[PDB]
RNA sequence: CCAGGCCUUGACAUGCUAGGGAACCCGGGUGAAAGCCUGGGGUGCCCCGCGAGGGGAGCCCUAGCACAGGUGCUGCAUGGCCGUCGUCAGCUCGUGCCGUGAGGUGUUGGGUUAAGUCCCGCAACGAGCGCAACCCCCGCCGUUAGUUGCCAGCGGUUCGGCCGGGCACUCUAACGGGACUGCCCGCGAAAGCGGGAGGAAGGAGGGGACGACGUCUGGUCAGCAUGGCCCUUACGGCCUGGGCGACACACGUGCUACAAUGCCCACUACAAAGCGAUGCCACCCGGCAACGGGGAGCUAAUCGCAAAAAGGUGGGCCCAGUUCGGAUUGGGGUCUGCAACCCGACCCCAUGAAGCCGGAAUCGCUAGUAAUCGCGGAUCAGCCAUGCCGCGGUGAAUAC
């Protein structure tokens, strides 16, 4: 019943979040709302210059945001449609039970 | 030296990556180092278009490679010709789904990395280093432009004293970041060493 | 029968019950001299009800997390002074001049690049 | 003490275990 | 130090030639570049010539010298004091 | 000892011990992180040219 | 980098000539390894193919020619990137006016501001790069969402939000609101300044990102790029060892201290940001211990790293070169790794140095700051990290 959502922006998260969850939405019948789950962020520093400077830095951030859904009462209407369904490029699915 | 990238430091607000997927530890450097051997081959070969972006888009063992030129038809060929000669050899490296698509530019002269790109040829002619800048300056404001600046250092007409000569037109609000920015890098090699062209063209606010 | 407010001093957070009875107060399951016995700033987290004359009226149940023991104990100050004032809206007076109702924003400082600290900046020798 | 090892404030330095700091 | 669990380590090509030779009874010469290795027992009486980064330097083992590691004996640096 | 050395580090040693990490796109030895195979200079360029996916300046 | 042993289209790219057979995997002699010598084993296609046999070319091998290769010199030939004055309030342009001309004007002048900030004035009138704003973190509130997170109520409760049950609260993470000198008194021509209120927040709210024209013939040919100059059985390359870790000395940045507002032992609290599938490793057992053998969970708001530490309670030490301080060395072990002699970390027994608050001189910090306390991460087999980038705990003094 479970679907997990994860990309590295969270517009094209939120928007495919959503999607997913009007669909459940429509054939039927429970969804237990985008639940946003916190952020694992790697940061990357680094000093600026190619040769020696070493008190002047860059900082990088990469976030992988996350999210879940839960479609509850079935209805196999929605094993069919989400195997057909239009998720942007930078997010990626994860399906359980 | 001291100024910001104006591209880097606009992402996620004026301009968007040219590598949009996700990946998790154990495998993004595999699939970023393709797109590394990719865009070279694709610039190996384009250059000659007018190459302006490589878009590179992913899912599961397969890719969808946006490009976008000034000339379409050098990168299409013969009736679906050249645009097929690289697929193969795209997969060659790729090993996978290569969908090479060839958009349009409607204008070289509103993008950046062309407007460069031709005045790093015009001075690897042997060209009037000021004055080719200025034109660069004054074609991209012709097509309605917001504003405009060029840059070229290095040895300019063979000068043993290397000389920084640069102009510029309109407005270029680099310490803005509602102001839509475009920048394009171009190198020219000469037979007295290389010099730098940069280029910043203001599109207009958001 | 239960009046909440929520109380926030830095990383601390504080989920205050006021509830009308002998005065007894509760942190996390303990009692309140309890789970802050020898801290001499304790007693001064328990200061609105002076605000307004409260000391016995009250009991409290309260959980706490985040902080340390004096961040969490200024988070409670602030949120039984935060539910006061819903128990009677007439109490904004004499909780105002004394800032019960107030929080500040005062936090530990970001470590910054170049630095020891924040802003503790490297010993420099010249000549 | 906290360059001392045989000691609990020592090995907390170092982040290390021992008798003189057991886990 | 070397992990007791573990062996007592002797580069494998050089253990061969102190055996071969304890069959014929020893001793030629032994130019070596096994500092790793540590001296052996069956090693006493013998001229070992170790690689210093520079010279084969000759060292007589002895029943005492034993269980040491054979780049103890043959110095890496060249020092007489200063001034 | 420069193209010798990119060339020497892909190849698999004598012993496990010897890997070390050089720079896939400049061949930098030193400051190479594993998470993009790169130098902590290409890092900076191909991130700045907005090539690296999900990466951007951190203001905090 | 140095010593020694070696390789010649070459560790590597793109081409051609011809020989083998293509390819790939397994071992052998010798030698420190490299290398040099060697013993194995079967090619697709598409083809005359029941037949000797023949090549094309996916590829390896071999004698040559191109050409490779150079962290060799030049940052005083260069691109790029960075430091820097300086987050300083500045630097210019168009036209007009002025001067023979360099140039001036505007940009000066009154006032105001963190600011060429805004106002008023003016042969000046506007425009531009900078300031500010737009972007991120934090402080208040709201909408949306309720598991792995939370538990206010009730009921079960083996006594653990453990089960029912709920999203109210804490939270998680996206979208909004809110602050503007907007209101009041007042001083002001104005811009603003002092004060008052409402408000979580007040006069740029705290911090961040962001660095004008230029300066330093600044820094980097050793990250990369690149003109040129230079080398070619070697200034290229492969290896084994050593050096980069030396030590009469001098300096820079640091760590730990000289102690009682302290040291030590036992029991006992409250963080945050991160990190983790030959990875973190709950728990059990062997061990004084580092660790070792078991073994569960976790692609991780679930499981782990994990104890936060200063703090609190109790007890010991009693002013001593000491129960201060933990260098130096002797002896014994664990681990990582092919390998810890030079030259790793860690554990244990013993050894217990200097040092009693530092000469001339000299550094940092204006508030959640300084001081003090612990935690993580990058690099990374291990680690010489007391370094660096962050994170919270406690939390000042003072500016006439
Ligand atoms: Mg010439
Ligand atoms: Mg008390
Ligand atoms: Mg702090
Ligand atoms: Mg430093
Ligand atoms: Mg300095
Ligand atoms: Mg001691
Ligand atoms: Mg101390
Ligand atoms: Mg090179
Ligand atoms: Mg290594
Ligand atoms: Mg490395
Ligand atoms: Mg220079
Ligand atoms: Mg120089
Ligand atoms: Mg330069
Ligand atoms: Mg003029
Ligand atoms: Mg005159
Ligand atoms: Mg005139
Ligand atoms: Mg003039
Ligand atoms: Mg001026
Ligand atoms: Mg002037
Ligand atoms: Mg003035
Ligand atoms: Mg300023
Ligand atoms: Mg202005
Ligand atoms: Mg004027
Ligand atoms: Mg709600
Ligand atoms: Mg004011
Ligand atoms: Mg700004
Ligand atoms: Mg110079
Ligand atoms: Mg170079
Ligand atoms: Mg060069
Ligand atoms: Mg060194
Ligand atoms: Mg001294
Ligand atoms: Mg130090
Ligand atoms: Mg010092
Ligand atoms: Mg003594
Ligand atoms: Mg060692
Ligand atoms: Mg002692
Ligand atoms: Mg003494
Ligand atoms: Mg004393
Ligand atoms: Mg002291
Ligand atoms: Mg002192
Ligand atoms: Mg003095
Ligand atoms: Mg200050
Ligand atoms: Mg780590
Ligand atoms: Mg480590
Ligand atoms: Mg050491
Ligand atoms: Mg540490
Ligand atoms: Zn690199």
């Amino acid at each position: 019943i479970r679907i997990k959502l994860r990309g590295f922006d969270h517009k094209t998260l939120d928007a495919s979040a959503q999607k997913i969850v009007e669909a459940a939405r429509r054939s039927g019948a429970q969804v237990s709302g985008p639940i946003p789950l916190p952020t694992r962020v790697r940061r990357f520093t680094v000093i600026r210059g190619p040769f020696k400077h070493k008190d002047s830095r860059e900082h990088f951030e990469l976030r992988t945001h996350n999210r879940l859904v839960d479609i509850i009462n079935p209805n196999r209407k929605t094993i069919e449609q989400l195997m057909t369904l239009d998720l942007p490029t930078g997010v990626e699915i994860e399906i359980k039970t | 030296g001291n100024k910001i990238h104006p591209i880097g430091f606009r992402l996620g607000i004026t301009r968007d990556w040219e590598s949009r997927w996700y990946a998790g530890k154990k495998q993004y450097r595999h699939l970023l180092l393709e797109d590394q051997r990719i865009r070279g081959l694709l610039e190996k070969e384009l250059y000659s278009a007018g190459l302006a972006r490589v878009d590179i888009e992913r899912a599961a063992d397969n890719v969808a490679v946006t490009v976008h030129v000034a000339k379409p038809g050098v990168v299409i060929g013969r009736g679906g010709e050249r645009i097929r000669v690289l697929r193969e050899e795209l997969a060659k490296l790729t090993g996978k789904n290569v969908a090479l698509n060839v958009q349009e530019v409607q204008n070289p002269n509103l993008s950046a990395p062309l407007v460069a790109q031709r005045v790093a040829e015009q001075i690897e002619r042997r060209f009037a280093v000021r004055r080719a800048i200025k034109q660069a300056v004054q074609r991209v404001m012709e097509s309605g432009a917001k504003g405009a600046k060029v840059i070229v250092s290095g040895r300019i007409g063979g000068a043993e004293q290397a000389r920084t000569e640069w102009a510029a037109q309109g407005r270029v609000p680099l310490h803005t970041l509602r102001a839509n920015i475009d920048y394009g890098f171009a190198l020219a090699r000469t037979t007295y060493g290389v010099l730098g062209v940069k280029a910043y063209i203001f599109l207009g606010e958001v | 029968e239960q009046y909440y407010g929520t109380g926030r001093r830095k990383e601390a957070v504080a989920r205050v019950f006021l509830r009308p009875g002998n005065g007894k107060v509760t942190v996390n399951g303990q009692d309140f001299n309890e789970y802050f016995q020898g801290l001499v700033r304790a007693v001064a987290a328990l200061e609105p009800l002076r605000a307004v004359d409260a000391l016995g009226h009250f009991d409290a149940y309260i959980t706490v997390r985040g902080g340390g023991k004096s961040g969490q104990i200024d988070a409670i100050k602030l949120g039984i002074a935060r539910a006061l004032v819903q128990y009677n809206p007439d109490y904004r007076a004499k909780l105002k001049p004394l800032g019960f109702l107030t929080r500040d924003a005062r936090v530990v400082e970001r470590k910054k690049y170049g630095k020891h600290k924040a802003r503790r900046a490297p010993q420099y020798s010249k000549r | 003490g906290k360059g001392d090892r045989r000691t609990r404030r020592g090995k907390i330095w170092r982040g290390t275990y021992g008798k003189y700091r057991p886990r | 130090p070397r992990s007791l669990k573990k062996g007592v380590f002797v580069d494998d090509h050089l253990l061969e030639k102190v055996l071969e030779l304890n069959a014929k009874g020893e001793k030629r010469l032994i130019k070596t570049w096994s500092r790793r290795s540590t001296i052996v027992p069956e090693m006493v009486g013998h001229t070992i010539a170790v690689y210093n980064g520079k010279q084969h330097v000759p060292v007589y083992i002895t029943e005492n010298m034993v269980g040491h590691k054979l780049g103890e004996f043959a110095p890496t640096r060249t020092y007489r004091g200063h001034g | 000892a420069r193209k010798a050395l990119i060339e020497k580090a892909k190849r698999t040693p004598k012993f496990k011990v010897r890997a070390y990490t050089r720079c896939v796109r400049c061949g930098r030895a030193r400051s190479v992180y594993r998470f993009f195979g790169l130098c902590r200079i290409c890092l900076r360029e191909l991130a700045h040219k907005g090539q690296l996916p999900g990466v951007r300046k951190a203001s905090w």
